[PDB]
């Protein structure tokens, strides 16, 4: 229509370049695996990920402004402005990322984004109710926090930027109307460490700024993070999840809500046994592809019955931490 | 054989301690122009553009000379490592790395060459030196930076407990492949190397064989300076030349007889040698001011004459009977 | 909200510290079995606790207050104020941890936090009835106490401060309102002996105090210590427990309440056996994993339809006490 005309001429961008050099050093990391022996601590992995950033950022020379809501208040230490953010296990602390986005300045973001639905990361227990993550730090307290969908199809993103009160006062009648001030970002995830295939390294550079308008939709449809709704709305009280391996499989993660089971199955597999007429066609079809395992064709066979079951809430025994 | 071999968590604040007391007072450093990196001393000229001005400046300051002797005369060469010897009383251990360009892991060349660089040079010269680096890691300066780490990761697994300045303070002279250290830390040397992912090769000072260093021989640097071409490496080789096969045999030998002379006049098994060359290729050699037009020319104390005959002897492992025989052998053909 | 505002502002901390020697040598100790042979006893195990804590203290060259309600009555000893507070089996003995708590000073404690719900600890038989451990003490009486959650996750802590008649009298107008002076505490248990996994080796450091505002949340979420609900809220008459072991494995212990049968399974196990639609099904899934045991399969399938007997009351005959 002619309002896509408006959309398409009306750019006036202002890019913005204070010379942030490219972290190749980031991108195309091969996997690593931090313990050598045993499984990794949560303390491990994160003392890893802070050992890369800070060797990226030394041996590239640029300097680093960490992060330890809805401000960062950077004024207490006024960092440079060529100066990286890096924020490490922030999840629970920022409320969102557009806190860390409006600064309109390179992010390095490592940040819990799992593949399974429920289990363990390192040696800190997890579990997804209704859409929130009741993270259980090893030797911290209880993380409550949702996931902010880093890892969806498409680069570029919407977010906003830092405005004063008297700017504020001057956009807030063109903001009721549905002109906001968006920027743009482009973003890299690694996924560094094999033994804990939870965590992502969420790298990302700013390209340049936009006044877009609300109502009007956009050409390459670019996207804002939003919260991952992990809830099935097929199954009440199950948590579906799917992700794409390395091998060019297509795999689907399926448990209940604070929860702690869970299995992972081709998705194919899923879409073909969720059509199944009875219950026990199930089980025939499970023994035929050979899984044994009750723990698997039992958990399928209830995801497809979608049985509910209200688990209790009780005491819980954490490991004694150990400083080392 | 390229490796990616990445230290420890423990060593990686050791090689920032290293990396910050090489960086020592000077901030701020800035690029040289192209003149006067031409008359300083393609794809050599890029890189030596920086490299020459990083090492001059700081590698060669007043805080670094106690390591980085690499880039003096061979006179002050000499006067360090007696000055060396005599601080150690002769108890000092030698380093041989084999393929350190080619056995350098990445970790290393990204946080101790390209941290160093990026610490010494200007701000707005970031880009061009880092992708200088890059295009390096897919000459001189490298070795001494490496031989500079492991020689701060020896003092600090040897002295955990002690301020990493002072620790440094204790670095010896070191050169590329070849450098001094204390004998204290012959075995946990090995160790350090591992933990790197490097390989060393180490030998005890031993008065009876000299000393080896920069294939140069002490013949007793207790109390004379007097030194020699290490003749364990040359005599199994002097024999046999290298040269290209386009020069005629002669002025390749009398090149090599001249830099021997250079170098080697009062050495006891080469000078005769070299003499006997002089006399047999050297009326049957080409003109010198030829050869000197020519770019393949470049391809190459009496008080102790006693001492040093019998250090030759006893780094070659020949009877003086058997040298004496050698000598004259040599001599009559 | 503008309320957060206040109590983020409000720190008004008064930090205190006698140079209370951290000890270290409590921190990180290797599992230790105390008995050669067979099991320990009961009094080994104090006798055991008391030495390493006499020990660490002497060498680190401090003085203690050994407690042996509300109050602690030390007036009668007037120990110095940089001596520690070491309590040994005084969970029957002490109301609340608060009693030990308020000294605002180190403590060092040695506690019963059963990880099974019923059972042995050492030579006692120990069972929990409501939500109170009905010990039976080895050559003593019986002693019923809860638990005070010591090792729930979460370092810091709120407690009481001490507070004369005329500190009262000041402080009443106040304390109706929501205001509290609060100490903060840093914990750490070591769970120091194998053969008797339910006795844990508390540690406490304070750190300083402060003034907070009763009907306002922290940003930390700091904790108050609670006692324990056994209880299982879905299967009346069932005590449920949660911990988490070394080797990276969430079990579960169940039973009933005022019973002596115990049994431990991994929580996903659990999770997965609670949805069957049929009993049989429970016997069919267990049998596929490989437990044979009856004590073990009769059990889950009670727990699973939630069966309850009330067992009764019966005479007891101890063991006979020998001093050696």
């Amino acid at each position: 229509t002619r309002a896509l005309q408006r959309a398409v001429i009306d750019k006036t961008k202002t890019p913005i370049e204070t010379r942030f050099y490219p972290l190749d050093s980031l991108r195309t990391v091969t996997p690593k695996r931090v313990a050598d022996n045993g499984h990794a601590v949560s303390g491990a992995v994160r003392d890893a990920a802070r050992r890369l950033i800070d060797e990226s950022i030394t041996a590239v020379g640029g300097s680093k402004f960490e992060v330890n809501d809805l401000a960062q208040d950077f004024r207490n230490d006024t960092p440079a402005d060529d100066a990286f953010i890096v924020g490490v296990d922030v999840d629970y602390y920022v409320t969102e990322p557009d806190v860390l986005l409006e600064h309109m300045r390179p992010v390095v973001l490592h940040t819990f984004n799992p593949k399974k639905v429920s289990g363990f990361d390192a040696d800190s227990p997890f579990t997804i109710k209704n859409n929130l993550v009741e993270y259980k730090v090893s030797g911290g307290a209880a993380w409550v926090h949702p996931v902010w969908d880093w890892c969806e199809a498409g680069e570029f993103i919407a977010s906003r930027v830092r405005t004063s009160w008297k700017e504020w006062f001057l956009q807030l009648p063109l903001r009721m109307i549905g002109l906001e001030k968006v920027g743009y970002h482009k973003i890299h995830h690694c996924r560094p460490w094999t033994d804990c295939p939870d965590r992502a390294l969420v790298y990302t550079i700013p390209q340049y700024v936009i006044w877009r308008f609300n109502w009007i939709d956009t050409e390459l449809h670019v996207r804002k993070l939003k919260r991952i709704e992990y809830q099935d709305e097929t199954k009440p009280g199950w948590n579906r999840l799917e992700y794409v391996t390395d091998k060019n499989e297509l795999l689907v993660s399926i448990g209940r809500e604070g929860e702690h089971a869970q299995i992972t199955i081709e998705k194919e597999k899923l879409d073909m046994l969720s059509g199944l007429s009875a219950t026990q066609s199930v089980n025939a079809r499970l023994i035929g592809m050979g899984h044994k395992d009750p723990q698997y064709t039992s958990m399928i066979v209830q995801y497809y019955t979608g049985k509910k079951v209200v688990s209790p809430i009780s005491p819980t025994v954490y490991k004694p931490t150990m400083p080392r | 054989v390229a490796n990616d071999k990445k230290p420890s968590d423990r060593i990686a604040k050791i090689a920032e301690t290293f990396v910050k007391l090489m960086n020592g007072p000077f901030k701020d450093l800035d690029p040289l122009s192209i003149e006067e990196t031409i008359e300083r001393l393609l794809f050599i000229l890029k890189v030596s553009r920086y490299t020459l001005a990083y090492s001059d400046i700081v590698l060669h300051a007043e805080h670094n000379e106690h390591w980085y002797y690499p880039g003096r005369n061979p006179t002050e060469i000499a006067d360090g490592v007696c000055e060396f010897v005599s601080d150690c009383d002769a108890e000092v251990i030698e380093t041989d790395f084999s393929n350190l360009d080619g056995r350098v892991s990445s970790w290393m060349q990204r946080n101790i060459a390209q941290k160093a660089m990026v610490q010494a040079f200007r701000p707005e010269y970031r880009d061009e030196i880092i992708s200088f680096m890059d295009t390096i890691i897919n000459t001189t300066p490298h070795n001494t930076q490496y031989n500079g780490c492991v020689e701060f990761t020896a003092l600090t697994f040897e002295h955990p407990d002690a301020e990493p300045e002072d620790l440094f303070r204790l670095i010896g002279p070191k050169c590329g492949d070849d450098g001094l250290s204390r004998a204290i830390i012959q075995k946990s040397i090995n160790r350090a190397a591992k933990c790197f992912g490097l390989e060393l090769k180490v030998e005890r000072y031993n008065p009876e064989i000299g000393l080896c260093f920069l294939s140069r021989v002490f013949v007793d640097p207790l109390a004379t300076t007097t030194t020699i071409q290490d003749p364990l490496r040359t005599l199994r080789k002097l024999h046999l030349t290298t040269r290209d096969p386009t020069i005629p045999l002669a002025d390749a030998a009398c090149d090599r007889v001249e830099g021997y002379l250079c170098t080697d006049a009062l050495t006891p098994l080469i000078s005769d040698y070299c003499k006997m060359v002089l006399r047999l290729y050297g009326p049957t050699a080409s003109t010198e001011q030829v050869r000197n037009q020519r770019r393949s020319r470049n391809k190459e104390h009496p008080q102790d004459a006693h001492l040093m005959k019998q250090v030759l002897i006893k780094r070659t492992a020949i009877d003086e009977d058997q040298v004496d025989a050698l000598i004259g052998r040599f001599a009559a053909m």
